[PDB]
């Protein structure tokens, strides 16, 4: 079967370089082309280019020349990328694509390599409890974990055991530094007539904190 | 021995198609017989010549034959800012057939093919197209492994290696009983000649119509080379297959090579993976040694012997003199892991510019002894110049010298009889394998049927 | 370079439904297209290449057509996994480019958020800072607006908004607003609100609070 | 006493003839009834046999035409003479042998015909511009050997098809050259240029109006071009008395029959003329490449002598075509042409150092032998073909005709010709196997048992019929 492995998520710091590769699982990388595209949320998807690891020839989207370079070495069964002086704009997800039959068409895709540029530094996340004001018959609580990096987090009630009524969001970037939220919602019979509490990991640091939601 | 001689059925196209340059025996999936006829001038839609393929049901009167329609429309797609272009003027589609199951397999070796990049190209040039039909079904496709995409800069830069713009696929075709395609191409690789083999399945299940360059992942293409004895050597001239190295798990590959080591000629077996086994070289130069090659055990011992011609061999004669008559070489394959030697036995023709050797057609066990028989074509032999096909019979020893029974053109001068064989196939159902012959010149084909011995 | 404007952005669409997608070129590409399929969270998957013919080992509901600058993906009888993004791309020449991407989302009945508005905690307070949190929760459609009001005046800087995916369950979404300021800005002013805009009630639905006042 | 021709019992004279040479016959009347009739012409005259009914032939060789071998083939209308005698009467009785002689002579100051066949494929661009002072400079150097020396010259490239011929860009078909920075002529497979002339300012001046063209593959069909300069006489303008040599240049290898097939080209060459007053190969893309011996066949059928005048790349290529083409030379041409001169004089001394006879329409009842005199007067038995020779040298052999038996027809003739020469000798033999006194026999004789049989020779026959 065709299989593009490629390689690991990347955290780099901007100007640096970096080399992502997509490795062929049962059949010769020299076979076809092989083409990069870069994925973004906001601007979608963009080609990179192409090679033919057959002879080495390339060809590039003129936005990206300088800073894509697109390589291939037959022995190991790879294909590179090279991308350098990178910048916050360059944070993206990039995919090794090749065709099925069709000599220029785009069918089989890697999993994709996921790259994050920043200045920032391994930061610990601040946990806040987030109690409700001085009623109804259901009732909601909170919990906000600001200025952790990197990613991600592991986020759970009462130690995975309060599980179904919940709502965790995904991380937002706020100046270099990620910010996260979850909700958790039960009835008034429940809170504060049972403890609960936001346990909360951050791996990249090493810390799992956990605090107890108090009310007003 | 028991052809008869006498009573033949006789096929017929279109004036100046050369109707019968390539035939084949096609069971369709109930078993009944039927002959594909190759005619490589046949006229297309724009009243040019293109070539074309017939489908002949067996009748003992003959006559004609309905056509095996094929696209015949030159093909232009604008893809990846580039422009592929087919030409299928003079492609000579039906310049050699083959079949194998219930699929017929005609090939174009002249089929022209370029690319178009702005201000360059990749060169107008016969990289050779072979198209495939289930004839009950209506199923068609394509296969066409030297077209390229690479401009004609590339090529100079790198001293033209791996060229496969003149190929010329489908010059020469055969069928594993596994169910692969192999294609000689006596023009890739800058004329020193290549093979392409891919499975006939996976031809259909990755053919798309108008894609005109896609991947075959499970083709296998032979290799350049440096060499200087392998070049202009045209290899893949003639193919065939065969068991030669004991494995029965694998089929091995005999390519001639008529013009290997400056016209010297070679033929060579191979494994599956392009691997040299052996060589034999040709006596003479320019004889063409390699011109045609067939493999069947002629002395029943269930090792395949391997036959080449060499339709230029020039026999010597009395007073220093050399005369072109032709030759056929027979190689015995010898007992488990060993070279195949010398040969057992040398035919030689006897009339000048006979070419002696020029087809060789397995026939199967013709008079049913327990060895297998061939037939040798002389397409300009025979005392009045008109074209002979000669039977030597099987024997413990190899074959016999002499031939058991000789078939006269029934044609007028100049139809090639001969130069297109087929046998060991039963058409009539009487028990005994028949022999089609065919006359390219005539535009005919001649169908001689196999009698109890008499 | 050849721009690809693919249409509709998103679609509401229920199970068994028969949709199709559009794709059109700013100029012919003769069938050079292909379209792709990536399942939320997941890589991408070939569809279609040339137009109308299918990848290897995709079902046959999928479909394209098409010609010249307008082609189409069209899906019989929707699957429960058929819900994912969609992308055409064309490579009649280079570079190649892509559509901005469709997305098939479930459908259903409309429903109104649950607010609920938190303040800060008393650990942010004792470092420096101050966030409130809006939390939005269980609401179809997608389409909210979410407006925040100090002392009854909108605030723009600082806001930070995150929402969910649509839910395996309830088939809804979700909104979280986090307005931060620093401790000394969050004391000059004593009332927190912020309002919802949803096609569910023409009267924005609002939850509030008072400092110092509980 | 008793010989063989006695013991054996003869019935006629026929049969007492075809005993032995030495046997006679005798016809005379009075003869005594005990006495042999057949035997040696001594013992029949010793038994008072009438000499003038004595049937005794004797084989002989007398000369008919024995003009004297010719110092200088200059001047004549090519009344010039290689072969003495030139004619000869034989006479032979049943299993019989006489021996009769010949001379040949390779005369000085014989004409010559130079057909200069070039490629002209982009591989000899350096080379075109080294012979264009050839034609005069050649002049020059064959003076020293004949006076009649006429040259011309005719050019070749391959058949201009796909895919020897670039057939893309459009321009490419005007100029194929055109993806480099230079101009080329379109190709063309073989294009007569000039008419064997004794002027030789006119092949400096094709020359140097000649250029270059270019094609894919590194084989040439230069033997098309062989094949029409060899069998379209008179277009080239070969002389019927003079030795043809015909220069072959290229610095590649050449295309070979069957090689057409990958053009779509599957016609068998046909050995005729196909030059028209286009001086173009007009069947070059119709037509596939001449085989060895078909080449063969027609520069023996012309009296061509081939000469490879071929770069040392190839040299060994050519040589071994050359074995497979009995009486071509090969020499060994420079990069750049500049030493073709030197080669064709020491081809022509080469060419005519041989002289090797050849036998043609000899009956199938006759069987000959050869002893050589090379040299100074160095017989060597068995062997009819001398070679290390000069011009104006001179050999002769001396030959033996054995005949078997008797045939049926009394006179036949045959040729003695030695390759390549113009003149022969002829044998016109003689069978001489009946009696004279046979034109005079009695049929149904009252001598011979009452009419039942025939008289002839003194003796009685049995009739037709019996
Ligand atoms: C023009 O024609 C000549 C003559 O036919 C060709 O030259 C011959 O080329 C072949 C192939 O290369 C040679 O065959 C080899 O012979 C060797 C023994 O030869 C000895 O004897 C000769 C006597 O003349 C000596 O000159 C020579 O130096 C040797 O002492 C073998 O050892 C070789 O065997 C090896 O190679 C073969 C394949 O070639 C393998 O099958 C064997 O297993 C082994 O590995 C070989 O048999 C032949 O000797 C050459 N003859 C001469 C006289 O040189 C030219 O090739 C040809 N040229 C062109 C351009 O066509
Ligand atoms: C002497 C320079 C002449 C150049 O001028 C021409 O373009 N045409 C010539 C002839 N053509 C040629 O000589 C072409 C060369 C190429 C070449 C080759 C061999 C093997 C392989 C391989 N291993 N794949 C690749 C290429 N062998 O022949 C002309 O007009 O006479
Ligand atoms: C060629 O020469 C041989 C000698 O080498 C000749 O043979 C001898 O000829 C003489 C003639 O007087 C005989 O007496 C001998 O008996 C021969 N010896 C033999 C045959 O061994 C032969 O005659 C010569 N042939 C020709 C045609 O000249
Ligand atoms: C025949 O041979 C003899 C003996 O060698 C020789 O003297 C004679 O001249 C020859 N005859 C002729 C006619 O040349
Ligand atoms: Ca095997
Ligand atoms: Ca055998
Ligand atoms: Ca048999
Ligand atoms: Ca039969
Ligand atoms: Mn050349
Ligand atoms: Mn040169
Ligand atoms: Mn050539």
């Amino acid at each position: 079967e065709v299989q593009l492995q490629q390689s690991g998520a990347e955290l780099v710091k901007p100007g640096a370089s970096v080399k992502l590769s997509c490795t062929a699982s049962g059949f010769n990388i020299k076979d076809t082309y092989v083409h990069w595209v870069k994925q973004r949320p906001e601007q979608g998807l963009e080609w990179i280019g192409r090679i033919d690891p057959a002879n080495g020839y390339t060809k590039y989207d003129p936005k990206f020349q300088g800073k894509a370079t697109i390589t291939a070495d037959t022995s190991s069964n790879t294909a590179y990328l090279q991308l350098s002086s990178l910048t916050s704009e360059d944070t993206a997800v990039y995919y090794c694509v090749r065709p099925l039959y069709d000599y220029y068409a785009m069918d089989y895709w890697g999993q994709g390599t996921s790259v994050t540029v920043s200045s920032a530094k391994t930061t610990a996340p601040s946990v806040y409890p987030l109690a409700p004001v001085c009623t109804g018959s259901s009732v909601t609580l909170g919990c906000l974990v600001k200025g952790y990096f990197p990613e991600p987090v592991t986020l759970t009630w009462n130690s995975g055991s309060l599980s179904s009524g919940v709502h965790t969001f995904p991380a937002v970037l706020q100046s270099d530094l990620y910010t996260l939220s979850s909700s958790v919602t039960v009835t008034s019979s429940t809170w504060p007539s049972q403890s609960i509490t936001c346990n909360v990991a951050h791996p990249a640091s090493s810390t799992k904190v956990d605090k107890k939601i108090e009310p007003r | 021995l028991n052809l008869d001689p006498v009573q033949l059925t006789f096929y017929a196209g279109p004036n100046g198609s050369q109707f019968g340059f390539s035939l084949d025996f096609h069971k369709d999936s109930h078993g009944r017989v039927a002959i594909v006829v190759g005619a490589p001038r046949t006229l297309g839609p724009s009243q040019e010549e293109t070539g074309g393929v017939f489908l002949c049901p067996w009748r003992a009167e003959g006559g004609q034959c309905p056509s095996l329609l094929f696209d015949l429309r030159d093909e232009t797609r604008n893809v990846g800012s580039q422009t592929l272009q087919t030409f299928k003027a003079r492609q000579g589609l039906g310049a050699s057939v083959v079949s194998w199951s219930d699929v017929i397999v005609a090939c174009a070796p002249w089929q022209h093919w370029n690319v178009l990049e702005k201000t360059e190209e990749a060169e107008k040039t016969p990289v050779g197209s072979c198209f495939l039909a289930q004839p009950e079904s209506g199923r068609r496709a394509e296969y066409s492994p030297c077209r390229g995409n690479t401009l004609s800069r590339i090529y100079v830069e790198n001293d033209f290696s791996w060229d496969k713009r003149y190929c010329e696929a489908g010059f020469s075709s055969v069928v594993t009983q596994a169910g692969e395609l192999v294609l000689g191409a006596p023009g890739g690789y800058y004329f020193l000649g290549l093979l392409a083999q891919a499975p006939v399945a996976d031809i259909f299940s990755s053919y798309r119509p108008g894609i005109l360059l896609w991947h075959v992942s499970s083709q296998s293409l032979s290799f350049d080379s440096s060499n200087p004895e392998y070049f202009d050597g045209y290899w893949g001239y003639s193919v065939a297959v065969g068991e030669f190295d004991g494995d029965l798990n694998t089929t091995e590959y005999v390519v001639g090579a008529p013009t290997w080591s400056w016209t010297l000629g070679a033929v060579e077996i191979l494994d599956s993976y392009y691997q040299r086994l052996h060589r034999l070289r040709g006596e003479q130069m320019a004889s063409y040694f390699g011109h045609s090659v067939a493999v069947t055990d002629v002395n029943g011992d269930g090792r395949h012997d391997l036959l080449v011609g060499a339709p230029l061999y020039m026999e010597s004669r009395a007073d220093r003199k050399l005369a072109e008559v032709g030759r056929v070489y027979l190689f015995l394959q010898p007992r488990g892991p060993h070279a195949l030697g010398a040969p057992s036995l040398l035919l030689t023709g006897t009339q000048l510019y006979g070419r002696f050797g020029s087809a060789i057609a397995p026939l199967g066990d013709l008079d049913r002894d327990g060895y297998n028989d061939i037939a040798v074509a002389a397409p300009y032999g025979g005392p009045s110049g008109r074209g002979q096909v000669l039977v030597f019979l099987g024997q413990s020893e190899g074959l016999r010298s002499r031939p058991s029974q000789v078939l006269d053109s029934p044609f007028p001068t100049g139809s090639a009889f001969g130069f297109s064989l087929r046998g060991a196939v039963d058409i009539d159902d009487n028990g005994y394998p028949d022999l089609i012959v065919g006359a390219y010149g005539a535009n005919q084909v001649a169908v001689y049927r196999a009698q109890p011995v008499v | 370079d050849i721009l690809m404007t693919q249409s509709p952005s998103s679609m509401s669409v229920s199970l068994g439904d028969t949709v199709s997608i559009t794709c059109h070129a700013s100029q012919g590409i003769s069938s050079n297209i292909g379209w792709l399929q990536q399942k939320p969270g997941k890589s991408f998957m070939g569809l279609i290449y040339y137009g109308t013919n299918l990848v290897d080992g995709v079902p046959s509901r999928f479909s394209g057509s098409g010609s010249g600058a307008d082609y189409s993906l069209t899906i019989s009888s929707l699957d429960s996994e058929d819900f994912a993004d969609y992308y055409c791309v064309q490579y009649a020449q280079l570079p190649y480019t892509f559509g901005g991407g469709t997305k098939l989302e479930i459908k259903r009945a409309d429903a109104a958020p649950t607010v609920s508005i938190f303040p800060p905690s008393s650990e942010q307070l004792t470092s420096g800072g101050a966030s409130v949190v809006c939390f939005l929760n269980n609401f179809y459609p997608k389409d909210i607006n979410v407006k925040w009001k100090i002392d009854g005046s909108e605030r723009q800087n600082g806001v930070l908004n995150s929402w969910t995916d649509q839910d395996s369950k309830d088939s809804t979404y979700s909104m979280s607003s986090t307005l931060t300021l620093t401790k000394d800005e969050y004391e000059r002013h004593n009332s927190y609100t912020c309002e919802a805009t949803h096609k569910t009630s023409t009267s924005p639905i609002v939850k509030s609070f008072n400092r110092n006042e509980c | 006493g008793p010989n063989i021709c006695t013991t054996r019992g003869v019935s006629s004279c026929q049969q007492c003839l075809a005993v032995s040479p030495m046997c006679a016959w005798c016809s005379d009347e009075a003869l005594p009834l005990g006495s042999p009739r057949c035997d040696l012409k001594e013992n029949l005259l010793k038994d008072n046999c009438a000499p003038e009914s004595i049937e005794f032939p004797v084989s002989e060789a007398r000369v008919l035409e024995d003009r004297p071998l010719s110092d200088k083939g200059s001047g004549d209308s090519s009344q010039v003479t290689q072969v003495s005698p030139q004619r000869i009467a034989l006479r032979l009785r049943p299993d019989d042998s006489k021996n009769f002689s010949i001379q040949v002579r390779q005369v000085e100051d014989y004409p010559v015909d130079i057909y200069y066949l070039m490629d002209l494929s982009y591989s000899m661009k350096d080379d075109l511009w080294s012979i264009q002072n050839l034609g005069t400079k050649l002049a020059t150097q064959m003076r020293k050997l004949t006076s009649n020396l006429r040259i011309g010259f005719g050019a070749f490239v391959d058949k201009p098809v796909s895919p020897y011929m670039y057939i893309s860009p459009p321009e490419a078909l005007e100029n194929p050259c055109y993806d480099m920075k230079t101009t080329c002529l379109p190709m063309f497979g073989y294009k007569h240029v000039l008419t064997l002339t004794d002027q030789v300012t006119r092949f400096n001046e094709e020359v140097k109006k000649q250029s270059v063209s270019r094609n894919r593959d590194a084989p040439e069909g230069g033997f098309d071009a062989i094949m029409q300069a060899t069998v379209c006489d008179e277009k080239i303008g070969w002389r019927n008395d003079a030795s043809h040599l015909l220069v072959f240049t290229t610095d590649a290898k050449t295309h070979i029959a069957l090689d057409g097939r990958l053009a779509g080209i599957v016609q068998p060459n046909d050995g005729q003329c196909h030059v028209g007053s286009d001086n173009h190969y007009s069947a070059s893309t119709t037509m596939d490449y001449p085989s060895l011996g078909l080449m063969t066949e027609k520069l023996s059928q012309k009296n061509i002598n081939l000469i490879f005048a071929v770069t040392e790349n190839v040299v060994n290529l050519y040589q071994n075509y050359s074995e497979l083409i009995p009486g071509t030379t090969v020499g060994v041409l420079s990069m750049d042409s500049s030493n073709v001169l030197q080669l064709i004089v020491d081809a022509y001394g080469k060419i005519r150092s041989k002289v090797e006879l050849e036998v043609r329409d000899l009956p199938e009842e006759l069987s000959l032998s050869f002893n050589a005199t090379c040299l100074n007067n160095e017989v060597i038995p068995g062997l009819k073909s001398c070679m290390g020779l000069k011009i104006g040298d001179t050999v002769s052999f001396s030959i033996e005709a054995k005949v078997r038996g008797c045939p049926q027809e009394k006179e036949k003739s045959f040729t003695i010709k030695p390759v390549g020469f113009k003149d022969s000798l002829i044998v016109q033999v003689t069978f001489d196997c009946d009696c004279a006194c046979q034109a005079q026999a009695e049929p149904n004789s009252h001598r011979c048992n009452n009419g039942n049989g025939t008289f002839e020779c003194g003796v009685c026959r049995c009739g037709p019929g019996w």
